[PDB]
């Protein structure tokens, strides 16, 4: 029942939103996962692993600048736009709203939200691979050697570009290589992001679930913390819920979530 | 450090 949430919503002072790839793709974002989400030959898990990035560095980041370009065509959708206002209008009134999200597309600071952590990183941050540096990062093509490299159809060319041509650290005593500043699998998530979300997840009194379930990664390291407390828990995504059975909200995040937050 | 999708 929506009411039900309204009432909640309306009484809550620290609202934290965690969102998954449903709500970046209902933008048309690709994840590369699953039923015929390929590029190239490969599906996501194949390419985004420090072992891949070791073997062939140029068909990594081609598969990165493309993603990166991509970009370019998708906007926020109606979800990401219904948080950022409801983060500036609560604000307004001393009441907080943050945001944890699983993706890596920039989409919610596009809508304009300012308190997102993104746990597993940015498309258009770079890390350094010899000194560490992060940096945010949206040149187009983010080095003139990948220019207009990348493309999806399983029959391209590798560009088979050499590793000095690929994007270098700009503090010329290093010029090291630079990665996507992305989590890949295989890896931790920074420590110093979690600190902060459970922080956060503590302080919370109405938890939101955007475009992914409670029940699964990442919202599972989390949710529980929160139930444990009392919080209320509202999930929307496209999941069926059993004929027997906190808050669920089936339908597009595009749809469901603005008149929710309004 | 927590594994991406625990690892799966
Ligand atoms: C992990 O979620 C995989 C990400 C999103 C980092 C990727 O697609 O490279
Ligand atoms: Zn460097």
């Amino acid at each position: 029942d929506l009411t039900a949430f309204r009432e909640h919503f309306a009484k809550a002072k620290h609202i934290a939103i965690i969102t998954g790839a449903g709500v970046s793709a209902e933008s048309g974002v690709p994840t590369f996962r699953g039923p015929g989400g390929f590029w190239r030959k490969w599906q996501a898990q194949d390419l985004a692993t420090p072992e891949a990035f070791s073997r062939d560095p140029s068909l990594v980041w081609e598969f990165y600048h493309y993603r990166r370009e991509v970009m370019r065509s998708k906007m926020p959708n109606p979800a990401h736009l219904a948080i950022a206002e409801c983060e500036a209008r609560l604000g307004q009134q001393g009441r907080s709203v943050v945001i944890i999200t699983q993706n890596i597309d920039e989409l919610h600071h596009r809508a304009g939200s300012k308190h997102v952590y993104e746990i597993h990183g940015s498309l258009f941050k770079t890390r350094c691979m010899s000194c560490g540096e992060v940096k945010a990062n949206h040149k187009s093509p983010i080095c003139p050697a990948l220019d207009g490299k990348g493309a999806p159809d399983p029959n391209t060319k590798e560009a088979r570009i050499p590793v000095e041509l690929l994007p270098r650290c700009e503090r010329k005593s290093c010029n090291g290589l630079l990665r996507p500043h992305v989590v890949w699998f295989g890896e931790t998530l920074d420590s110093d992001i979690l600190t902060a979300v459970e922080r956060e997840l503590e302080k919370c009194d109405l938890c939101l679930v955007v475009g992914t379930s409670s029940i699964v990664y990442p919202a599972a390291m989390f949710a529980p913390q929160v139930a444990s407390r009392g919080v209320p828990v509202a999930e929307f995504n496209m999941e069926c819920t059993p004929a027997t059975q906190k808050y669920h909200f089936e339908g597009p995040c595009g749809s469901t979530l603005p008149p929710a937050l309004e | 450090g927590v594994l991406k999708e625990y690892g799966v």
